[PDB]
């Protein structure tokens, strides 16, 4: 069609008009050598390793950012193409320090590696070094730049991904040097993707200094439960203990890239965990005890209570299989108080449809939208990625934002409606100019923030921006099959609990006080003792000790994200599990497995043994729990909107504020950010 | 790995002016022992034609005059450069091999003369730090010479893709392996062939009509080291 | 001479620097000679009026520059380090 | 008594035409009648329909939907609502 | 003179794992992630497969990691991944696949770094 | 589905052979009690045997049941030759390994396998 | 000469070793200097090939003359860094020596 | 740097020593615990800051080739010391 | 030694020890690395 | 070059003409016949024809490889017949040496060679005994380098590189007994291998 044919070595190949060289060789599954190219980076062509000699052209081209032409033949192997790679080799390596055995890139290094294939496999520099003065750039980038070698992927990645114009090149010549010039820091919630992106050891992560070398760590391909974007990452382990995490390329989730707290929290995991069960002694002090002892308590008491004096509550972290298996346990003594301390509103739909609490037009589809619309959200805080994503259109295909709320940064220019609620009823009704725009737009995309609905108000708020995707897909700029309403959650373990039929907020809880109750994870202390009555019998299951073990009269040691092959429903709806890098504590357990011993215990033996079996469960309830990378779509906005009418609930006059305002309040935000000593630094060097 | 420490040479050379004495001392002993030859003359008899078959190899070829000598016929090394002649036996019985045993030990030292009065001078591993690694001197002074010995010393080199059988005259017969290269800096198969063991399979059937006490010098005679047999 | 700043009493963010009227003048008729939407186009021409004014370039300077063409601060410093003529002393 | 019921449902396949057109047309009815009982819908691609209930103490029991027509649907709920 | 067997080709019983590393242990088929420290890709070519972690305790005397898992460093390369399937069906394992991830093709174009009118325009280099 | 095999041409032909593999190794326990001087009865030594190929009753490939079958002939031989040690013939029994727990709780107390 | 450490934690060693008989850890010391908090040798999984000391860029580890260390109980042949550093105290008058008189065939 | 903890263990440099309620110190009853007292890190902080004339020094450890890979160090930051990432020893510009 | 004496470094040992297998001051092994995980200690006060 | 080892042409074309001359003589088993860079003559052949052609390369006059210098078995578990087995044979009249090569899976019985070369006899053993390869009729067919009551093939690339049981002597029974292994020290599996493409001579399509 609009193909042309090219030839790499003679093979030939249909490549579309404004490929590069680079990308035409990528076909024939050659990989041309780079330092300063990255594919989600724009071009700089000026490490020149890329150089390949097109046949009958007397010039090496920038196979990075040549344009192929017709009927060119280029020779990825010839002398002079070899010739080139070895001249900017040898040029790379006049400067740079013989720092391999102390540099932490060592065994992972493309310098290294590039030079073992392509370079020379000796020296004829006979000077001396440069030598330059490293940068401080915060508690989480670690500065080596005599390492440095002037790719300016940094500063490429910093100004279009991260949108931060913080890091540049300052003098000339032979002495250009990277960095902010200033002291300054460079904090972002993206910040720790230029370790990843820098070819050398200039840039390296700080926690993770000196620990472990590349081919000694195990690999373990799991999902990020910071957030609810489901991040598909790494987790290196060795010799039983996790050293870092990395990102895990995934195009539709978070391509290359994850976020800060991601990356770093993952310190979090050796610090204040539960490694035994525990009970109160007669002092009412929590004393270890054996799991025969603390499960045949518990047990002892549910077996007394039934129906509404019953009740659990699911913290932000719970698997899947610990959410079924916990609804299923009190579902045997009649009670169907399974609450979530994440809160959605149950007017009209509530979770009887799906599409009522999903991001329908899927993260990838953002880059398909042609206006955005926020409202009551932070997104740069609650999902980076996410926001990360808008970025991406807002550069790359002109998208158009607005926001409605406070006028946070967001790392690009957007259009500002104010933070009164009452600006949906204008759009709405017609009188806001905006309401134009949001009619021309022919792939419009609205975005409610899960964070606005924790509002008294929430429900108006869900009926007000539920309206609004109403009219647009009355009028004929929406094609039918595109998606407009969406909610952007901010849980890993949210959506699967609606999924499952879970009650999303602890109102239930608060109109029927229980007798007895579960903390499943529960942590944002949105239940205590003063809201129960005054012997209340607390269990509390997770892998922390923070807000809820302190207050409960059984601890049971469950396990972490690490420890665990477990399922996690992103906003999108997307079902993705963990793996198992490491086992869990201690005497910690499976967190599935603890509600199935005590079900055995108590008499009401659940009718799974296995993690199989438990997923075939999973599949009773919702068939898309078990449909792994899969995004299943859900329709019927049509019929939520209509039972969102039926009652009228007035709006607030509160303006939207985000929960997290400032970088400040970003990377504490959980039981495992909130015990990482690496997020603590964080938060120190962005207030002091 | 490195370089002969001066003055190895002339110790080597000091010990080889002295050592066919010592060869003639132990024929003293055994050649024309009349005790000796009934415990190996038409002791453990192998034709020419078993042998070959049976997967013999080295003296045990040799013994019953089969002409055959990888180092005459596929040389390696320098080994075409060496003068030596190959003791070759004529009975194919346990005497014969201990005869050829004793000359090959006399045709070492006449080898061992020559490589004394022929060793040339240069470098003692390839220079190609892609494959050998770099003089310390060299890793500590420039920055390809680091890179180099740090990766030879972590992943390695890597060998193409390839499989070859690759066999010496080691002192026991021909050894050689089936070497298996994927690619990577590891191999992929690495099977060794033992002299050794083929020559034991052949015990049996060398000892066919013998006494026990004949069993003895029938498994000395084909020098069995069993952790080459085994692996 | 070095390509990093560190704040020293003569030279901080806090340093006094602003344009005099006059020079505010001439900064509207260096801008005016770009394409609207390209006004970073001054940044030599309104660095250079700054150090006419002023001698040198603190580290006042450079900022005030990149709040008046609305460019990122550290957009002005590779400026400032880049061109010979510039005395960031 | 009831405590909850799931419908299954393929987004495309002929054989959850029937719960389709039923969702489209009577589900809002159905939960204006039920306002505190979950009626949780959940499509996913390639499943055979079906109806769940859930009563008390953890019982439950499921009807296939496959090929039933809306009118058959509501027959079916009819049958575990009474 | 052939025959004809018309059943699944399975060998559990002429192994010689025992029981427990067969039935209980889960496989896992997949192309290895790209390592996102380094920007080659030939360790993204074959397909892997590995078991199931299980616990590594600490060496009462060393402090070392120890492992009662005989399993724990096997992992086997397989050209496709039907060839993984297959062997994973006839030693009897229980498997996941996951399908290859293949990066999404680019636009990349030097010019728009100096556009006109677009964003795309870069303010350094 | 063509395939060479290796002695049963089916699996009515392989069921033969292995009947005659159970009488060789009925027949041999009590003297292999007697010759290694065994601690167990011989009934137990049956037992024993019934155990073994028991647990390979489920197999319908002639192929797969031609190989167990060459494989026990090939152990009987051990044994009948006296190449097995003592050692070696008491290792079907596992006298040293703890009962191993088999139910959900008990597996649970003890560690995180299944 | 100053008494600082010689060895860096670059794992070089424990990456070369033909018997895997070399376990490190490491991390920043008070200093920030780049040093092992583990450091073990099991000298019998050992087979004193000395690749580890031909592959240390910094000559930390080697090799010492001393064969006369024979044990009565195994654990006392599990070397830990205390040991070994100890050697290195022991020795180091007979090391030095030895590695002048053969560092230039190296 | 050896100090003592409650119990009366010797600390390593590591700053390894066996709690209260460790069994695991039982080891060493009837015996000793191999404990290296020569402390880097106090070793290298008596050596007195090199004073140089320039902006950049390199280090090889002493001896040539006996000592580590050589480095140059840069000192134009005046308010700290220019370190050797291999041997700990200071620089600072004169 | 008395004609080339050995380089003088202040961290080698004045004194020799012979081997000291089968005595009290034989060589113990141990780990030298410090505990990985924290536990979570609950508090001392009974609030519940 | 000093560095580069020197090809040899001449028995690059020696070997390939005798690679065709044994291709036309047996058609009817040999399936792929190739020389490497170092001059290392290759045939594929398929497993019925292990005797032929092996009966050939001993007797024929041109051929004359009496010796078979060596016998063992590949595993590649993602071929479907996972198992190659290589005959490495010498030729002392012409002073070459020849590698035939053949495949066979895990229940598919190969032909004894004892009758072409007594050699084998041990070598069809090991590879039984490592790889679970069934040779037919074969005289004497058992186990050979593993411990008697040993369960598995230690070769295969599926079975753990330190087993699945170990031996100690216990006081109890007065015994040596076998137990499930349990390592004070798990074996550190390293990942070397590079993300660079090292050969582009042998790459392989997309
Ligand atoms: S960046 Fe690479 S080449 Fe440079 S010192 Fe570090 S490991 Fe060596
Ligand atoms: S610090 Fe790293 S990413 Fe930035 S320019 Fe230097 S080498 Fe490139
Ligand atoms: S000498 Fe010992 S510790 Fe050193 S590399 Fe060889 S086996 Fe490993
Ligand atoms: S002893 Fe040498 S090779 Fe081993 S970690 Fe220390 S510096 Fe590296
Ligand atoms: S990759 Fe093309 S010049 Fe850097
Ligand atoms: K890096
Ligand atoms: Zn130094």
């Amino acid at each position: 069609s609009n193909l042309i044919e090219v030839f790499v070595d003679g093979q030939s190949v249909m490549v579309e008009p404004g490929t590069t060289v680079l990308q035409a060789c990528e076909k024939v599954g050659m990989q041309i050598p780079r330092f300063c190219y990255h594919e989600r980076l724009s071009v700089a062509g000026n490490c020149r390793m890329c150089l390949v000699e097109i046949e009958k052209a007397p010039k090496v081209v920038a196979a990075c950012a040549m344009p192929v032409m017709k009927g060119w033949n280029i020779l990825t192997n010839s002398e002079k193409t070899k010739k080139a790679r070895e001249g900017v080799m040898e040029f790379l390596l006049a400067n740079h320090p013989l720092d391999c055995p102390i540099c932490d890139q060592g065994g992972e290094c493309d310098l290294q590696d590039q030079s073992m294939m392509f370079g020379s496999d000796r020296s004829r520099f006979l000077e001396g070094k440069r030598a330059v003065e490293d940068k401080n750039i915060g508690p989480l980038v670690k500065t080596i730049m005599t390492r440095c070698i002037q790719c300016t992927r940094c500063i490429r990645f910093a100004s279009e991904i991260a949108g931060v114009d913080d890091l540049g090149t300052t003098g000339r010549g032979n002495d250009m040097q990277v960095g902010t010039y200033i002291e300054k820091m460079f904090m972002s919630e993206l910040s720790g993707n230029i370790i990843d992106i820098c070819p050398v050891g200039a840039l390296t992560s700080k926690p993770y200094a000196f620990t472990a070398r590349p081919w000694e760590t195990r690999k373990t391909e799991s999902i990020d439960v910071m957030d609810a974007v489901g991040s598909n990452i790494v987790v290196s382990t060795r010799t039983g203990e996790v050293m870092r995490i990395l990102p895990r390329m995934h195009e539709d989730i978070n391509e290359e890239w994850i976020s800060d707290k991601t990356r770093f929290a993952y310190d979090g995991l050796k610090r204040q965990r539960l490694t035994e069960p525990m009970v109160r002694n007669e002092k009412g002090l929590l004393t270890h005890t054996t799991w025969e002892d603390a499960l045949s308590r518990v047990a002892g008491m549910l077996q007394s209570f039934q129906g509404n004096d019953v009740a659990a509550i699911a913290g932000g972290l719970v698997d899947a299989e610990a959410l079924i298996a916990l609804k299923d346990l009190l579902n045997r003594v009649d009670s169907d108080t399974l609450c979530t301390e994440e809160v959605f509103p149950t007017a009209g739909a509530g979770t009887d449809l799906r599409s009522n609490y999903l991001l329908n037009t899927t993260i990838a589809g953002v880059e398909e939208a042609d206006v955005v619309l926020l409202v009551g959200t932070n997104p740069r805080f609650e999902a980076p990625l996410f926001n990360a994503r808008i970025r991406k259109s807002w550069l790359h295909n002109d998208l158009k934002v607005a926001l409605i709320g406070s006028p946070v940064d967001l790392t690009y220019r957007y259009d500002h409606l104010g933070d009164s609620p009452k600006i949906l009823q204008d759009i709405a009704s017609g009188s806001h100019p905006f309401s134009q725009v949001l009619q021309e737009a022919k792939k419009p995309m609205v975005i409610l923030g899960s964070s606005a609905l924790q509002r008294n108000d929430g429900a108006a708020i869900l009926a007000a921006v539920s309206n609004i995707a109403q009219k647009i897909r009355t009028s004929s700029g929406v094609t039918g099959d595109w998606k407009v309403m969406n909610i952007l959650h901010r849980i890993a373990s949210q959506v699967a609990a609606l999924d499952l039929g879970y009650k999303p907020g602890v109102e239930a809880i608060q109109k029927n006080p229980p007798k007895m109750l579960f903390l499943l994870g529960a942590d944002g202390g949105c239940i205590t003792r003063q809201d129960l009555p005054k012997d209340c019998f607390i269990v509390y299951q997770g892998h922390h000790g923070d807000v809820g073990a302190p207050i409960a009269d059984v601890i049971l040691p469950g396990a972490a994200y690490t420890e665990k092959s477990a399922t996690y429903v992103n906003t999108e709806g997307r079902a993705q599990q963990t793996k198992v890098a490491v086992t869990p504590p201690g005497l910690a357990r499976e967190d599935w497995k603890i509600i199935r011993a005590l079900s055995e215990i108590a008499g009401m033996t659940l009718p799974y043994d296995t993690l199989d079996q438990v997923r075939n469960r999973l599949e009773e309830v919702s068939p898309n729990l078990v449909r792994y990378d899969d995004v299943e779509g859900a329709n019927y906005f049509q019929q939520a909107s209509e039972l969102s009418k039926l009652v009228n609930q007035q709006l607030l006059a509160d303006p939207l504020v985000p929960p997290q305002l400032t970088i400040k309040d970003f990377y504490m935000t959980d039981s495992i950010s909130r015990a990482s000593q690496t997020m603590a630094k964080c938060v120190k060097a962005v207030t002091e | 790995h490195q370089d002969l420490p001066l003055g190895l040479m002339d110790d080597i050379y000091e010990f080889s002016k002295n050592f066919s004495l010592r060869i003639d001392e132990l024929e003293e002993m055994l050649t024309n022992n009349r005790i000796w030859r009934n415990r190996t003359v038409d002791i453990g008899i192998v034709t020419a034609e078993d042998a070959l078959n049976y997967g013999f190899s080295g003296v045990m070829l040799r013994g019953s005059g089969i002409q055959w000598d990888l180092r005459k016929t596929q040389p390696y090394d320098v080994y075409d450069q060496v003068e030596f002649d190959v003791p070759i036996g004529s009975r194919g019985d346990c005497y014969d091999r201990y005869l050829c045993r004793v000359e090959e030990m006399r045709q070492s030292i006449r080898i061992i003369s020559q490589c004394l009065n022929k060793m040339p001078p240069g470098e003692i591993k390839v220079d190609d730090a892609k494959v050998s690694p770099p003089k310390r001197a060299e890793m500590k002074t420039s920055m390809e010479s680091l890179i180099h010995h740090f990766k030879l010393y972590t992943e390695g080199y890597q060998v193409p893709p390839g499989a070859t059988y690759t066999a010496i005259e080691a002192p026991k017969g021909e050894f050689g392996v089936y070497l298996v290269s994927d690619g990577s800096s590891r191999p992929y198969r690495c099977k060794i062939k033992a002299p050794g063991f083929a020559h034991l399979a052949g015990l049996d059937k060398m000892s066919k009509g013998h006494m026990l006490a004949d069993v003895v010098a029938i498994i000395g005679t084909q020098d069995i080291v069993f952790g080459e047999v085994d692996r | 001479a070095l390509f990093v700043h560190r704040d020293t009493p003569e030279n901080n963010p806090e340093t006094p620097f602003d344009f005099t009227p006059e020079n505010y003048k001439r900064i509207e008729a260096i801008v005016k000679n770009y394409p609207e939407g390209h006004k970073a186009a001054a940044v030599l021409p309104v660095l250079d009026l700054a150090q006419r004014q002023n001698g040198w370039l603190p580290i006042s300077a450079m900022n005030k520059v990149a709040e008046i063409l609305q460019v990122p601060p550290m957009r002005v410093y590779e400026v400032a380090t880049f061109y010979t003529m510039y005395n960031r002393k | 008594g009831l405590r909850e019921i799931r419908i299954h449902l393929c987004q495309r396949s002929p054989g959850s035409q029937g719960v389709r057109d039923f969702i489209e047309k009577r589900y809002v009815e159905l939960k204006k009648a039920n306002p505190d009982l979950p009626i949780l819908i959940r499509e996913c691609s390639d499943v055979q329909p079906k109806l769940w209930a859930r009563y008390a103490f953890g019982q439950e029991k499921n009807v296939s939907l496959n090929n039933f027509s809306a009118d058959q649907v509501t027959r079916a709920l009819e049958n575990v609502l009474s | 003179q052939l025959i004809t067997v018309d059943e699944k080709l399975d060998i559990t019983t002429i192994t010689g794992v025992p029981e427990e590393h067969i039935k209980t242990r889960k496989a896992r088929i997949f192309v290895p992630a790209r390592n996102n420290m380094q920007s080659g890709v030939n360790n993204t070519k074959k397909w892997k497969m590995e078991f199931d972690t299980r616990e590594r305790w600490e060496n009462p005397l060393m402090g070392w990691a120890s492992t009662a898992d005989p399993l724990s460093n096997l992992v086997l390369t397989f050209s496709t991944k039907e060839d993984a399937v297959a062997f994973a069906e006839k030693n009897g394992w229980s498997y996941d696949v996951e399908e290859r991830k293949v990066p999404k093709p680019k636009s990349k174009s030097y010019g728009a770094n100096f556009s006109w009118n677009k964003r795309t325009r870069v303010s350094t280099k | 589905t063509s395939v060479k095999p290796i002695f049963s041409r089916d699996m009515n032909e392989a069921k033969r052979r292995v009947r005659e593999l159970y009488r060789a190794w009925y027949r041999e326990v009590p003297n292999t009690v007697h010759l290694f001087q065994l601690d167990i009865s011989v009934k137990q030594g049956r037992d024993k045997v019934r155990e073994m190929f028991k647990k390979n009753a489920h197999i319908t490939d002639p192929r797969v049941v031609d190989l167990l079958v060459i494989k026990g002939k090939m152990e009987l031989e051990e044994t009948i030759k006296v190449w097995k040690q003592r050692t070696h013939v008491m290792r079907f029994f596992h006298e040293t390994e703890a009962p191993r727990p088999k139910d959900f709780l008990s597996k649970f107390y003890v560690g995180h396998d299944p | 000469p100053s008494g600082e450490e010689r060895c860096i934690a670059c794992k070089l060693c424990e990456a070369v070793c033909p018997a895997q008989a070399i376990t490190i850890e490491a991390e920043p010391r008070a200093d920030g200097s780049r040093r092992t908090t583990r450091y073990d040798i099991d000298m019998t999984k050992c087979i004193y090939c000395g690749f580890c000391q031909e592959a240390c860029p910094v000559d930390a580890i080697v090799e010492g003359p001393n064969f006369e260390f024979s044990t009565e109980t195994h654990e006392e042949l599990l070397y830990n860094k205390e040991k070994l550093l100890n050697n290195g105290d022991k020795w180091e008058a007979e090391i030095a020596a030895n590695i002048q008189a053969d560092y230039l065939y190296r | 740097g050896v100090r003592t903890s409650p119990t009366g263990e010797k600390v390593t440099h590591t700053g390894q020593v066996y709690d209260d309620g460790d069994y695991r110190k039982v080891r060493f009853v009837g015996r000793q615990k191999e404990v290296n007292e020569n402390f880097a890190i106090d070793l290298i902080a008596e050596q007195p800051v090199s004073q140089v004339g320039s902006r950049v020094i390199s280090c090889d450890g002493g001896g040539g080739a006996l000592g580590h890979p050589r480095v140059y160090i840069n000192l134009d930051k005046e308010t700290k010391t220019g370190t050797c990432g291999y041997c700990g020893l200071q620089f600072r510009q004169q | 030694p008395t004609v080339k004496p050995p380089t003088a470094r202040k961290f080698i040992w004045t004194n020799h020890k012979f081997n000291l297998s089968g005595t009290p001051q034989q060589y113990v092994p141990y780990s030298t690395t410090r505990k990985k995980i924290q536990e979570w200690v609950p508090p001392s006060t009974p609030y519940k | 070059r000093p560095t580069v080892r020197p090809r040899n042409d001449v028995a690059h074309k020696q070997l390939s003409a005798f690679g065709e001359y044994v291709a036309e003589i047996l058609p009817k088993y040999v399936q792929q016949v190739q020389v490497s860079c170092f001059n290392e003559l290759e045939i594929c052949i398929h497993p019925d024809g292990v005797i032929p052609v092996l009966t050939f390369l001993r007797d024929h006059s041109n051929a004359q490889f009496k010796s078979l210098a060596d016998l063992t078995a590949v595993d590649i578990p993602t071929r479907q017949n996972r198992f190659e087995i290589v005959y490495n044979l010498l030729s002392l009249r012409f002073n070459s040496r020849i590698r035939v090569k053949t495949y066979t899976d895990e229940l598919t019985p190969i032909e004894s060679s004892v009758p072409v070369y007594k050699a084998a006899n041990w070598y069809e053993r090991e590879i039984w005994d490592m790889f679970g390869v069934f040779f037919a009729n074969h005289p004497d067919l058992r186990r050979i380098l593993t411990d008697y009551g040993f369960e598995g093939h230690p070769f295969r690339k599926d079975f753990p590189l330190s087993g699945y049981v170990e031996l100690r002597y216990d006081d109890e029974v007065k015994r040596v007994v076998a137990e499930p292994v349990e390592l004070a020290q798990e074996f550190r599996k390293f990942d070397l291998n590079s993300p660079w493409e090292a050969f582009p001579a042998y790459r392989q399509p997309p």
